């Protein structure tokens, strides 16, 4: 029984650093979105930016 | 009326009443609890959570009492309580002046000092076995710390911590049952009732203030 007691906290605790890890990778989600939008963003502007100069 | 007792032959002589009485414990104990633990499920079902908040409370009782290592000693605590639990309730509801035996009464195993300063030597060794493993083998929970003229208190302390926890267990039990056996002789059993269940209110009291104490010896070796 004593197996069953730790069995049924284990797994209700378990399942709690799961939905904490789960939380913190869609946090990292968020910031490789942010990372990859303003990527695309900043290239297109340094790239117009540079190429305008050069061929003007 | 009858406070004697028949004695069983192996060589020496060996109380027939307390080993019988027992056994109806043990196959209580062990022939209700194990059919319970033959298929177990995630949810409790109807009938384990009996079992369990049994086992919640007697981890209440080894955590509070002992500590963070209360864990080895709950199968200890867990007999000790429900040894001693049964033993009280079977006397007060398992109808036994029914059954006549030859020569005395079945009320409970504990009538006798036989069982009772047995129980008190088991929870005696316990916190001498605590106190002998955790702590040195040569100096442990006696060693007059404090100052060095305490010495005859804690000396006569060895002695009174089984005898006075024996004889409270021994006595309360043996008074119960005599209440039933006094007031039957005078009354028809509708009047002793409501001092039975004054009765039965303490027999499973004693129980419990048996475990809560025997733990409580345990977290004072350790320290």
């Amino acid at each position: 029984l004593g197996d069953f007691m730790d069995k049924r906290d284990a797994s209700i605790k378990e399942q709690l650093s799961g939905v904490k890890d789960t939380s913190s990778e869609v946090k990292q989600l968020e910031e490789q979105a942010n990372a990859v939008m303003r990527a695309a963003r900043a290239e297109i502007s340094a790239a117009l930016n540079k190429m305008k100069k050069e061929t003007q | 009326v009858g406070q004697h007792f028949y004695w069983q032959i192996g060589g020496f002589q060996i109380h027939g009443q307390v080993l019988i009485t027992s056994w109806v414990v043990i196959a209580i104990l062990l022939g209700s609890a194990a059919i319970a633990v033959r298929s177990p499920q995630t949810i409790p079902t109807g009938g384990q959570n009996f079992f369990e908040y049994v086992l919640e409370f007697i981890r209440d009782v080894s955590k509070t009492q002992i500590g963070e290592e209360y864990r080895p000693w709950v199968p200890f605590i867990g007999t000790m309580f429900l040894f001693i639990f049964v033993s009280n309730w079977s006397g007060a509801l398992l109808p036994w002046k029914i059954i006549q035996l030859p020569h005395g009464e079945l009320a409970a195993p504990t009538n006798d000092i036989n069982t009772t300063v047995a129980l008190a030597l088991l929870t005696s060794v316990a916190y001498f076995y605590a106190g002998l493993t955790k702590k040195g083998l040569g100096y442990f929970g006696k060693y007059i710390q404090p100052t060095p003229i305490l010495l005859p208190i804690n000396i006569l302390e060895d002695f009174t911590k089984p005898l006075s926890l024996s004889f409270r267990l021994f006595g309360n039990i043996l008074a119960d049952e005599l209440v039933v056996v006094v007031l039957v002789s005078l009354v028809p059993l509708v009047v002793p009732i409501p001092v039975m269940f004054l009765g039965l209110f303490t027999s499973g009291i004693q129980a419990l203030i048996f475990a809560t104490l025997a733990a409580a010896y345990i977290g004072e070796s350790l320290e």
